[PDB]
RNA sequence: ACCUCUGCUUCUGCU
RNA sequence: AGUAGUAACAAGAGG
C-alpha cells in the first residue's frame, strides 16, 4: 500500500476537508535582491493592455503618457484597458438611480471629514515613499520632511493643523521655480527644478512582495510618497461610504460580518427567483485588475459621483485621479553583477538603466530596459495607465459592484438576470435564467460589459456551477460557510511583542479559532501546551524546577526557590501553566492574583518598573499581526501592565549611515515630547490642540499649577516662589 | 569593463521528474513507531464536563 | 461563580450576528466616555464645556472615588476606562444566548457539535431577562 | 595585518 | 561547493 492523502477526498467533500489543501506550516516563497525586474514587468504589462491607445507628452514632467480610454473595442478575451467613458458613466447613473441620496450622503459625510481631519491623519501610514530624500521613510517622518521642507520654500497653510491646508500647500508648491532641500555629504543645501520636484511628487516607490502565498511567482508593489496620500485618503473614504450601503459590497466588512452578508445576498436572490429558473454562481476573479484599472476613469467616477455637489470638493476629490494619471514608477534598487574571471561583484542603480551598455544582461531583461527606455524619466518609468496594486481598492470595488447592479430584471428586460457580491477584483455573481441557454448569454452580457469598463474576468481562475456552493477570498460554501481552519495556522506561535502581550494574545487565538474556525477542544486543549512550550523555549522562561540551562536559569531558579506560592508565579517566571479551555479569555496576571506571594506581585506590578514603555492609550495594548492573506492587522489584547510588558532593542544599522544624524533628532523629539507631558498628562490620552507653542503652553501651566498647589498646601511658599523663579528664567533665556 | 561582468543567473529552475523514494519516505512517515517523541506540558486541571 | 450543567451533541445553525462583547459598560458614546474619562483623569485639562448627563455625573463621582491615590500610569487608567465604559459588538456565529456574559465565554458553551450548559455567576441585568422574557 | 561599527534600515505598500 | 531560484546569499561598511 502507497499512501495517499488525497484519498480522502473519494469519501469527504472537498470543502468539508479544505484544510488539507492549505500548506501553512512552511516558511511562505520571498523575493532575494531586487524588485527592478518586477517592476518593468508591470510597467510593460499595463502597456500591453492598452497599446492601442493615445500617446502624448506630458507638458511639465515629459513624460510619454498612454490614453487608452474610448480607444478601440477589444477584439479578443486578452486583458483590455480599453474602457469606455460612456459606459462607466451610465454604469456610475444606474447605481445613483438604483440608491437616491446614497451619493449626496456620501459626499456629505466626505465633506464633513475634510473639514475636521487633521494633518496627522496621514501619520497612520507604512512605509512611504519620502521625496526629500528619495528614499523611503515611516509615513509620520515623511510627513514631517514634506512639512519642514514646504515651510523653508514658504508653504505653510498647514500650521492651521488641517489636512487640507496641506493638501492646499501641495498644489501650491508645483509653482516654485526651485524647491529646496539638503543632503548629507555634513550638510548640503540642493535645489530641485521645478521639473525634478513635480517628478518626484508624482512618484510611486515600488519593491516586491515578499511572504504571499499560492503563488509560484513575485510581483511588485508599490508606496506613494506624502503628496499623493492626503488626496488619495479622501477619494477612499468617499467611495468607502459608498460601499458601506451597497448590498453588493463586500468592503468594508470583515470575516464573520462579510460571511454574513455574503449568506444574505444569496438568500435575497432565491427569494427573489422563480421555482423554474436555473440558478448558477460563478467563483470569479478578474485578471490584473490594477494594472487594467484608469486614473481617467476614477476621475469621471468621482466627477459623477460628486455631481451637483460644491465645485471645490469636486476639484480636491478630483487631484487623486489626476495625480495618479500623472504618475511615475521608481523603477526599485537596480541589479547586481558577478565576473566568474575576476571573481567581484557590484551594484547598478535603476537610474544607470537609461544609458548602461546592454551587454550585461541577459536576453529577457535586456528586452525589458529597451521596452521601458521611451518611458524613462529623470530616473523613474511614466506609468499613466493602471492604477498599481491596491491604490483605489475602494473606488475600483464601487465600479465592479456598478456592473453587479446593472443584472437587476427590470434594467435588463432579457430571459436572465444577476446580482453577487464583488471586493475588489473578487466576486460572487449569480446568473438565473429559465435555460442554459440564458444562463450562457447572461454570462456573456455581464462579461463583455465588464470589457467595455477594463475589468477583465479571469478565465483560467474563475468557474461557474449551480447555486449552493462556491468560493470567495478562502471562504468555502457549501450551502452555508464551512471552517478553514489552516488559514490560521500561522497565527499559532509566540508573536514576539514582549513576554505580557504574547501570553495573551497566544490564548486569545486559540478561544477565537474555537469560535470562528471550528477548533475543536481536545486538539485547543493541544494548542495551550504547545503554545507554553515555544513561549518557554522563546523567552527562556521554562518552570524553576526544570533542568535546562540557558542564561535565565539560575534567576528564575533563585525566584522559585524563594517563591512560596509557586502556583502564583506567571509563567515568564518560571511558573505553572493555569490554562485550560474555560479561562483562555482571563489575562494570566488575574488568573493567578489571589495566588501570588504578596511581595512579588507588588514589584511585578510596581507602577515605577523601568522596563514597561508606555506611551499613547489609543496604542495601549496592541500589536501588528500579519496574517497568511491580506494586510497587516491590528490585534488588541488583554493584558495588565507589567515588568513583562517591555520593549526590545531597536535595529542599529543607521549608525554606519548618513543618516545616523536622524537618531539624534529623534532622541531630541522625544525628550521635548517627554517633558511636554509631564505638564499635560491628557495628551496621552487625546491629542491636545493649540496654535501656542510646546514651550508656552508648559510655562502657562506651571504657572498655575503652582498657584493652586500653593492653595491646596500640597506645596510650601519656598517651592511655590523657586518655580515661578524658574518660569521668568525661562522666559528670559527664551530670548537669544 | 570587465569582459565577463555579467547579470546574476536568473533562469527558471533546472526541472526533475517523479522518484519512488519520496513515496517511500512518506509511507514511513505516516508509520507508529515504538518511541514517544512529543512530550507535553501540563494544562490547567479539567473542571468543566 | 459560574455553574456547569451536563453537555449535550447535537448539530445547530450557529447563525452570525452582531452581538455585545463586554459585560458592565455604561452605554456611553465614545465622545460621553471621553468627556467622562477626561473628568475622573484629567479634570483641568477638560476645555471648555462640561457634563450634561447625571448618569455621566455619578460615574464621575463613583470613578473619580474608587481611583483618588492610584499610582498606576494614566495611560492605563483611561484604556482601562475607555474599554469599560463604551459598549462594544462583533459580529460572530451564536446558536444560544446573546447576553455579553454568555457570549464572553463562547467558545466553552458552543461546539460544531455540543452545548456545554453553563451559567456565570452574578446577576443578569434587567433588560436582557425582559428581553428574554418576551421571546 | 590589525581595528571599529552593523545583523529588518538605500528594499516590506494599499481599504 | 552549497543554499537557493527569474535574484540574491556565500558577510557589509568604515579605518
Ligand atoms: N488590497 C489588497 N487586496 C488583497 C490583499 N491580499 C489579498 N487581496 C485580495 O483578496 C483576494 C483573496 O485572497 P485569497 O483568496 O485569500 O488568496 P489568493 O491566493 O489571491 O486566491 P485564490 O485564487 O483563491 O487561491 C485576492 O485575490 C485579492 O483580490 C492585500 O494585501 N491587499
Ligand atoms: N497583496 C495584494 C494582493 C492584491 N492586491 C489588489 O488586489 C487585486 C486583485 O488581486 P489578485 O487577483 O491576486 O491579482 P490581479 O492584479 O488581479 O492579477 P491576476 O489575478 O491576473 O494574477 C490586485 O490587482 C490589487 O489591486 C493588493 O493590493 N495587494
Ligand atoms: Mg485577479
Ligand atoms: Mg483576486
Amino acid at each position: 500500500m502507497d499512501v495517499n492523502p488525497m484519498l480522502i477526498f473519494l469519501k469527504v467533500p472537498v470543502q468539508n476537508a479544505i484544510s488539507t489543501t492549505f500548506p501553512y506550516t512552511g516558511d511562505p516563497p520571498y523575493s532575494h535582491g531586487t524588485g527592478t525586474g518586477y517592476t518593468m514587468d508591470t510597467v510593460i504589462r499595463t502597456h500591453d493592455y492598452s497599446s492601442r491607445g493615445i500617446w502624448k507628452t506630458n507638458s511639465e514632467t515629459g513624460a510619454q503618457q498612454l490614453n487608452p480610454i474610448d480607444g478601440p473595442l477589444p477584439e479578443d478575451n486578452e486583458p483590455s484597458g480599453y474602457a469606455q467613458t460612456d459606459c462607466v458613466l451610465e454604469l456610475i447613473e444606474g447605481l445613483d438611480r438604483s440608491h437616491p441620496g446614497l451619493f449626496e450622503t456620501a459626499c456629505q459625510e466626505t465633506i464633513d471629514a475634510i473639514q475636521q481631519t487633521r494633518v496627522d491623519k496621514l501619520t497612520q501610514g507604512r512605509q512611504t515613499y519620502d521625496w526629500t530624500l528619495n528614499r523611503n521613510q515611516p509615513a509620520a517622518t515623511a510627513l514631517a520632511n514634506t512639512i519642514e521642507v514646504f515651510r523653508k520654500n514658504g508653504y505653510k497653510l498647514n500650521e492651521s493643523g488641517r489636512l487640507i491646508d496641506f493638501l492646499k500647500d501641495v498644489l501650491l508648491s508645483f509653482e516654485n521655480d526651485s524647491m529646496e532641500v539638503t543632503t548629507h555629504f555634513g550638510k548640503k543645501r540642493v535645489k530641485l527644478t521645478k521639473k525634478n520636484y513635480l517628478i518626484r511628487a508624482l512618484t510611486l516607490n515600488t519593491m516586491t512582495k515578499d511572504a504571499e502565498r499560492g503563488k509560484l511567482k513575485r510581483r511588485a508593489i508599490a508606496t506613494p510618497g506624502m503628496q499623493i496620500r492626503g488626496f488619495v485618503y479622501f477619494v477612499e473614504l468617499l467611495a468607502r461610504n459608498i460601499c458601506e450601503r451597497l448590498e453588493q459590497s463586500g468592503l468594508p466588512v470583515g470575516g464573520n460580518e462579510k460571511k454574513a452578508k455574503l449568506a444574505n445576498v444569496i438568500k435575497k436572490m432565491m427569494a427573489k427567483s422563480t421555482d423554474e429558473e436555473l440558478s448558477y454562481t460563478i467563483t470569479g476573479d478578474n485578471t490584473k485588475w490594477n494594472e487594467n484599472q484608469n486614473p481617467r476613469i476614477f476621475l469621471a467616477m468621482v466627477l459623477r459621483i460628486t455631481a451637483g455637489q460644491p465645485e471645490w470638493f469636486r476639484d480636491l476629490l478630483a487631484v487623486a485621479p489626476i495625480m495618479f494619471s500623472n504618475k511615475v514608477a521608481r523603477l526599485g534598487r537596480g541589479y547586481m553583477f558577478e565576473s566568474k574571471s575576476m571573481h567581484l561583484r557590484t551594484q547598478i542603480s535603476a537610474e544607470n538603466l537609461s544609458d548602461i551598455n546592454l551587454r550585461y544582461f541577459n536576453e529577457d531583461t535586456k528586452k525589458k530596459i529597451e521596452k521601458i527606455r521611451h518611458l524613462m524619466v529623470e530616473g523613474t518609468a511614466s506609468l499613466s495607465p493602471g492604477m498599481m496594486m491596491g491604490m483605489f481598492n475602494m473606488l475600483s470595488t464601487v465600479l465592479g459592484v456598478s456592473v453587479l447592479n446593472l443584472g437587476q430584471r427590470e434594467i435588463l428586460k432579457r430571459t436572465y438576470w444577476w446580482d453577487g457580491l464583488q471586493s475588489s477584483d473578487d466576486f460572487a455573481l449569480i446568473i438565473n435564467g429559465h435555460f442554459k441557454e440564458d444562463i450562457q448569454q447572461g454570462v456573456n452580457h455581464f462579461y463583455r460589459t465588464c470589457k467595455l469598463v477594463g475589468i477583465n474576468m479571469s478565465q483560467k481562475k474563475s468557474y461557474i456551477n449551480k447555486t449552493g456552493t462556491f468560493e470567495f477570498t478562502s471562504f468555502f460554501y457549501r450551502y452555508g460557510f464551512v471552517a478553514n481552519f489552516s488559514m490560521e495556522l500561522p497565527s499559532f506561535g509566540v508573536a514576539g511583542n514582549n513576554e505580557s502581550a504574547d501570553m495573551s494574545i497566544g490564548t486569545t487565538v486559540i478561544k477565537t479559532n474555537m469560535i470562528n474556525n471550528d477548533l475543536g477542544p481536545a486538539t485547543a486543549q493541544m494548542a495551550i501546551q504547545l503554545f507554553i512550550k515555544d513561549y518557554r523555549y522563546t523567552y527562556r522562561c521554562h518552570r524553576g524546577d526544570t533542568n535546562l540551562e540557558t542564561r535565565r536559569t539560575k534567576s528564575i531558579k533563585r525566584l522559585w526557590t524563594e517563591t512560596i506560592s509557586k502556583a502564583g508565579l506567571l509563567v515568564a517566571d518560571g511558573g505553572p501553566n493555569p490554562y485550560n479551555l474555560r479561562n483562555l479569555h482571563i489575562p494570566e496576571v488575574c488568573l493567578k492574583w489571589s495566588l501570588m506571594d504578596p511581595d512579588y506581585r507588588g514589584r511585578l506590578c510596581n507602577p515605577n518598573n523601568p522596563f514597561v514603555h508606555h506611551m499613547e492609550v489609543e496604542s495601549t495594548n496592541l500589536a501588528v499581526v500579519m496574517p497568511a492573506h491580506g494586510p497587516a492587522k491590528s490585534l488588541e489584547y488583554d493584558a495588565v501592565a507589567t515588568t513583562h510588558s517591555w520593549t526590545p532593542k531597536r535595529n542599529r544599522s543607521i549608525l554606519n549611515t548618513n543618516q545616523r544624524g536622524i537618531l539624534e533628532d529623534e532622541r531630541i523629539y522625544q525628550k521635548c515630547c517627554q517633558v511636554f507631558e509631564k505638564f499635560f498628562p491628557s495628551s496621552t490620552y487625546r491629542r491636545p490642540i493649540g496654535m501656542a507653542s510646546m514651550l508656552d503652553a508648559m510655562l502657562s501651566r506651571a504657572r498655575i499649577d503652582a498657584r493652586i498647589d500653593l492653595e491646596s498646601g500640597r506645596i510650601s511658599s519656598q517651592d511655590f516662589s523657586e518655580i515661578t523663579n524658574t518660569c521668568k528664567a525661562i522666559e528670559a533665556l527664551k530670548r537669544q | 569593463e570587465v569582459p565577463d561582468l555579467f547579470q546574476y543567473k536568473s533562469e527558471p529552475p533546472e526541472k526533475r521528474k517523479l522518484a519512488s523514494w519520496i513515496q517511500s519516505e512518506f509511507n514511513k512517515a505516516s508509520e507508529l513507531t515504538n518511541s514517544n517523541w512529543i512530550e507535553f506540558d501540563e494544562l490547567g486541571n479539567d473542571v468543566a464536563p | 461563580h459560574g455553574t456547569f450543567g451536563p453537555v449535550k451533541f447535537y448539530n445547530q445553525v450557529k447563525v452570525r450576528k452582531r452581538v455585545d462583547i463586554n459585560p458592565g459598560h455604561k452605554d456611553l458614546t465614545s465622545r460621553e466616555a471621553q468627556e467622562v474619562i477626561m473628568e475622573v483623569v484629567f479634570p483641568n485639562e477638560v476645555g471648555a464645556r462640561t457634563l450634561s448627563s447625571d448618569a455621566q455625573l455619578t460615574i464621575t463621582k463613583e470613578k473619580k472615588e474608587e481611583l483618588k491615590n492610584c499610582k498606576i500610569s494614566p495611560i492605563m487608567v483611561a484604556y482601562m476606562l475607555e474599554r469599560e465604559l463604551v459598549r462594544r459588538t462583533r459580529f460572530l456565529p451564536i446558536a444560544g444566548a446573546t447576553s455579553s456574559t454568555y457570549v464572553e465565554v463562547l467558545h466553552l458553551t458552543q461546539g460544531t457539535c455540543w452545548e456545554q450548559q453553563y451559567t456565570p455567576g452574578g446577576e443578569a441585568e434587567n433588560d436582557d431577562l425582559d428581553q428574554t422574557l418576551i421571546i
